DNA sequence: ATCACGTAATATTGGCCAGCTAGGATCACAATCCCGGTGCCGAGGCCGCTCAATTGGTCGTAGACAGCTCTAGCACCGCTTAAACGCACGTACGGATTCCGTACGTGCGTTTAAGCGGTGCTAGAGCTGTCTACGACCAATTGAGCGGCCTCGGCACCGGGATTGTGATCCTAGCTGGCCAATATTACGTGAT
DNA sequence: ATCACGTAATATTGGCCAGCTAGGATCACAATCCCGGTGCCGAGGCCGCTCAATTGGTCGTAGACAGCTCTAGCACCGCTTAAACGCACGTACGGAATCCGTACGTGCGTTTAAGCGGTGCTAGAGCTGTCTACGACCAATTGAGCGGCCTCGGCACCGGGATTGTGATCCTAGCTGGCCAATATTACGTGAT
């Protein structure tokens, strides 16, 4: 019954309660063609693209500039991220895909699956 | 008429635990209420135990059980130890 | 072909297990649990049937009231699903200091 | 020829009063009869708890470089100890305030 | 005669916790609720059974009775009727 | 030389046992001494509370078309009364179950 | 041989037949009501004892019971309990 | 101390935890000029237009159908609602206002304050 | 005479202070009346129990020990007032 | 010239009224309130100063703990601000109901 | 040899028909409900007994009551000043909306172990009798405890200096808006038909 | 005379220039911390004196202990499903992102009444003394309550119909995509440089 020692002092446990991933290639703001298109384009269009790029829409203010800062996708062809972007692209209306091609200087003439492939190759390596 | 309290005993314990330290009247009233509260809790549990077992007597065993029930954890253990030691000493003399 | 939309069965189960009073934990496992716990306080123990049944009634009422408070906390958070944070909050408030 | 009298406290090695505790137990109407070791054991328990609180409170007071104990120091000791805060949970201490505890989410970032 | 009974908390199964919740008015339940509830229950049971076994040893019994459990809960501030409260 | 026995409960117009309550008060070590009107008062209070509970529980049973009270009926009577549910708020009834209470926000629209 | 235990069962039966003559009660419910009676008895008697101690009085009388009732039982419950208790004490003193 | 009735049982208090306002004018869907624009347009430019007509932006699917049924603004020139729309127009970027003019067949050649006035007059009475 | 409308003496800034001592940063405007009601309830109960203990002591004066017993009853034991 | 952004002075006041122990309600208003309440239970009453001081200490401690639980409920609702619903929830879980 | 132009093969785009999705109404399936018959077992009644309740008398003391003191609660005034109040203003917060993914809910087939009933053993609850050690009680003792009084030191507060921190201001870089000049569109004059 | 088309005025848009805004860095000021110094008032000690603690003895009885009865707990077994588990799948939910409106925080100037001290009065707390009604206690008596037994009433459960809530399916309606026809682009042969 007699504990020969000091008592341990316990403590009460109280109930406590925009990273641009830089990819491979060139920024969409440096590429003369794309930069000229964004200048001619508007905040509206980049709402769908900012969703496609960073999986979230963007502030009417920090939208066009952040999309221009997009320098590529740091992941490679066949990654889980590549497949997840390809499905997103397949889920976009053909008119949207044609608008995204026009913002990236890609040819708007083509089948849905080709517009998807040509946008997805460009978003890996944005080339002037 | 003279009123009772636990003050001098708390001052003795303190001097044994902190000979450099003192205590204010208000703190002493708090310690007196604490002593009286603990006393009432333990004695109530001891009486209740005796009644549950149909005993008319309160002994060190009842107090030790009431301590086990009320005081929590290592506190209970070190209180049982200090009470067993004190009862042993008292019985030796 | 018939399948119920999520929620409908849950509400039916709610109406049912509130209309009822039987114990909801199985008795054998709860008994084994009681004995397991008691082994850490004293060995070679024995339990009356009424004692185990009392522990069971008490633990079910306790968990039921806890889940009531937890559902209240959840709803407070504009949710419908209860989460561990809700339980921790209900306990921290009831004075159990979770 | 009468032997010198030493108090029940001395015989038990305590600072708390054993006679006073035996009287309160007798005058507290807890039981018809009261053993001899009951007040001794009980006084020793009270002495132990008092000493535990005074250790913690004196530590807290030394932390604030204060030599005298005041209610705030008792509150700090009690609430900062888990077992004491457990036993003294519903207990309210006048002029003892509360523990500094600001929830993180309220802090600025 | 004597055998250790380990991993008996898991006998408080997912559907049983689900039933208890339903009796508490719960509609949707996370997946972590189950372990949180098992821990909560193990704590409650530890305290109640500690107090009951204490009352028992005090009574010089080796068997835990219903009166021990009732006194223990009554102590925890959770009075229980139907067992002689 | 001895009058016909007339029990205290009969002298008070009650059903509960006054003699038994006297005995329990004396054997509970509640007080060294117990007045004559204390057990009478206490038995009358217990009888009133019992009658209240049973009135409400029998009403509940009749609402479920039952002639025989069971624990669920007691739980209903208690939790549906403001005073009883306050008196017995920290109380648990065996096989009492719960009061049907689905929060509105869970019901569909 | 001889085994004796006490309860309040028959008195609860009597109260029931006073308020609900054509109604009955089960054994489990009767045990619950017995526990309720014992609980409220312990509560009232404990409050009465503490009252007598606070006032340094050695006796428990109708006053201490009345105060303990008014303190423990809530609201109209307390008023009606006091009424019943006073009526019973009155009838008892008129022996 | 003695009462005269029965207990008044006290009831326990348990703690209990797209309207198109039609305005004055022709629906933007019945105006073949504007309707041909929306057909040539995508859910982005209409998204800007809706963040303007009903305060809160709509859903990709609803956005379209909702802008289709704008029957005009039911309030008059000088109302608190007119002033509150005029400020929301002054707070739009001049490229947005030019995109809204192009969705309403309004001339995209004017000073900010004129683009605001010409859109606001059209949104009171959408005329073919 | 008779005191009236004295609940309002528990003023907005006093409730604000209490909250701050409780760790509160932002406060609605309805919190003030809710708190006044909560406090009036708490006091009704505590003072009922205290006045009861008083009449039972045949006193016309409320003491601190009466208040201490009342709080102990509400389950809110208080130290430093003769407990 | 200088103006603190909302929430700063609030944290400062928090640290202040937590470092301290002085009663935060003014005395005379509390005393008048106490007498008002009591006058509904018995007339021509008298209060010791210690009794009023005890009631004040008790009320402040009660409201402070209530506001702790309320701030916890609020935070649980992803809200910095406390609202009456938070108080009602805290009390319903505490057992004070209402 | 390279390049401009007309022709032919290849490719793109507008219109149309068809496919797909939305909303409302209709219909079938399942759950909930009710309603009568059955047996089953626990509720409720009866009875002998015993032990706990009642009665009547004696006695001591706990507490009601009266009287005095004096402590302390109440009331009241005036001054100071910090707190409360009221209002203006704007930031940060709460609420609403949308969207997206995936975590739960639901259904199904398989597994597993709870539940029930039955047998055997046995530890330990429960009761009784013996008796001793222990506690209660009283008388004399006495010394610890406590109220009154004095006196220094811990502390709470003031002023000065210093440090940490927050809010505001300033500078640098990028984007947006307006203005001006170049170029496309429209109306009139002129050449061809 | 009508139509087609060169040229000039008008209109639209790209380049240039300027203004605006967001982010980062810097500074000014203002709250917090440190350090003495100091007057104070409450802790801490001292003293004598009362009543609670103590020593000693004796005596009744609480409960420790042994012994016996027998209840109830435990271990084991074997079926028999009902529940649990694993898994597939899809939808409602939670979370995150965005935005807007305004409620609450902050600060200033004005008003209020809290606080503090001092003064005067008197209710009632607290104590003492008294005397007595009332509760404890004992012994004898006795009837209500407890346990055992029995025997039917309440209820659960089931099977057969009725109603209702939920989900799936069908119908009418709107929007978008693949296919087809018309037309633009590009490769190639021929002519010119």
């Amino acid at each position: 019954l007699i504990v020969e020692g000091k008592r341990e002092k316990k403590k009460v446990e109280r109930l406590t309660m925009f990273t641009i991933a830089q990819g491979k290639g060139q920024k969409l703001c440096e590429i003369e063609r794309i930069h000229f298109f964004l200048s001619k384009k508007k905040t509206d269009e980049l709402r769908n693209l900012h969703k496609l790029l960073y999986n979230r829409p963007g502030t009417v203010s920090s939208l066009k500039k952040n999309v221009g800062q997009f320098s590529g996708f740091p992941f490679e062809k066949g990654s889980v991220q590549y497949k997840k972007k390809e499905e997103m692209l397949k889920k976009f209306r053909n008119a949207m895909l044609k608008s995204i091609c026009e913002v990236l200087d890609l040819e708007r003439s083509g089948v849905n699956s080709e517009l998807v492939k040509r946008i997805l190759n460009f978003l890996m390596h944005p080339k002037p | 008429s003279r009123k009772e309290s636990y003050s001098i005993y708390v001052y003795k314990v303190l001097k044994q635990v902190h000979p450099d330290t003192g205590i204010s009247s208000k703190a002493m009233g708090i310690m007196n209420s604490f002593v009286n509260d603990i006393f009432e809790r333990i004695a109530g549990e001891a009486s209740r135990l005796a009644h549950y077992n149909k005993r008319s007597t309160i002994t060190s065993r009842e107090i030790q059980t009431a301590v086990r029930l009320l005081l929590p954890g290592e506190l209970a253990k070190h209180a049982v130890s200090e009470g067993t030691k004190a009862v042993t000493k008292y019985t030796s003399a | 072909p018939h399948r119920y939309r999520p929620g409908t069965v849950a509400l039916r189960e709610i109406r049912r297990y509130q209309k009822s009073t039987e114990l909801l934990i199985r008795k054998l496992p709860f008994q084994r649990l009681v004995r397991e716990i008691a082994q850490d306080f004293k060995t070679d123990l024995r339990f009356q049937s009424s004692a185990v049944m009392a522990l069971q009634e008490a633990c079910e009422a306790y968990l039921v009231g806890l889940f009531e408070d937890t559902n209240l906390c959840a709803i407070h958070a504009k949710r419908v699903t209860i989460m561990p944070k809700d339980i921790q909050l209900a306990r921290r408030i009831r004075g159990e200091r979770a | 020829a009468r032997a010198k009298a030493k108090t029940r406290s001395s015989r038990a090695g305590l600072q708390f009063p054993v006679g006073r505790v035996h009287r309160l137990l007798r005058k507290g109407n807890y039981s018809e009869r009261v053993g001899a070791g009951a007040p001794v054991y009980l006084a020793a328990v009270l002495e132990y708890l008092t000493a535990e609180i005074l250790e913690l409170a004196g530590n807290a007071a030394r932390d604030n470089k204060k030599t005298r104990i005041i209610p705030r120091h008792l509150q700090l000791a009690i609430r900062n100890d888990e077992e004491l805060n457990k036993l003294l949970g519903r207990v309210t201490i006048a002029q003892g305030g509360v523990l500094p505890n600001i929830q993180a989410v309220l802090l600025p970032k | 005669h004597r055998k250790v009974l380990r991993d008996n908390i898991q006998g408080i199964t997912k559907p049983a916790i689900r039933r208890l919740a339903r009796r508490g008015g719960v509609k949707r339940i996370s997946g972590l609720i189950y372990e949180e509830t098992r821990g909560v229950l193990k704590v409650f049971l530890e305290n109640v059974i500690r107090d009951a076994v204490t009352y028992t040893e005090h009574a010089k019994r080796k068997t835990v009775t219903a009166m021990d459990v009732v006194y223990a809960l009554k102590r925890q501030g959770r009075t229980l009727y139907g067992f002689g409260g």
